[PDB]
């Protein structure tokens, strides 16, 4: 139901509104408010995941709304192609940034309601365009500012829309 | 910066 038109192709996402209600609603809102238009996948790590939704070209961090509670304990594993919320070490700090697993990453799953075990909340999955994710994951990257794994050439989310 |  969500379409991410990027300069590498279009990624279509299906959200799990019931299994991760607060997270799905938070994401959909950002899309609706056009917050993701013009953002990049600033952290691309082959064999791990691709993260975006927080920076504009030149690593310019956008403002966000208040954090959301962590819904990682919903029984959903960080399987290949699932989308989940990136965050601060603080479990309940997720805001606008998300990542798409490019590999089964069980280690990211909730194990306990503890600082280190809270895990990362899966709230959807790439329904169409997994090939787009497969290509993005292997693009050239390098360090910039206090960021590593930044794509040499910007991977841009031109527009995100609810369909 | 997470997940690490």
């Amino acid at each position: 139901s969500i379409k991410l038109q990027t300069n590498h192709g279009t990624i279509t996402l299906k959200l799990f509104a019931d299994k991760a209600p607060e997270t799905a609603a938070n994401f959909e809102q950002y899309v609706k408010d056009g917050h993701y238009d013009g953002t990049i996948f600033h952290r691309v790590i082959d064999g791990f995941m691709i993260q975006g939704g927080g920076f504009e070209p030149g690593m310019k961090q956008k403002s966000t709304r208040a954090p959301i509670k962590n819904e990682a304990n919903n029984g959903l594993s960080n399987k290949k192609y699932t989308i989940a919320m990136a965050r601060t070490p603080d479990p309940h700090s997720a805001s606008a940034q998300f990542f798409i697993n490019v590999k089964d990453n069980a280690f990211l799953d909730h194990t306990a309601p503890t600082a280190h075990g809270w895990g990362y909340a899966v709230f959807g999955e790439v329904v169409e365009g997994t090939d787009v994710v497969d290509r993005i994951k292997s693009v050239a990257t390098g360090s910039r500012a206090g960021h590593g794994d930044v794509p040499v050439d910007d991977v841009i989310i031109e527009k995100a829309e609810i369909v | 910066a997470f997940p690490f």
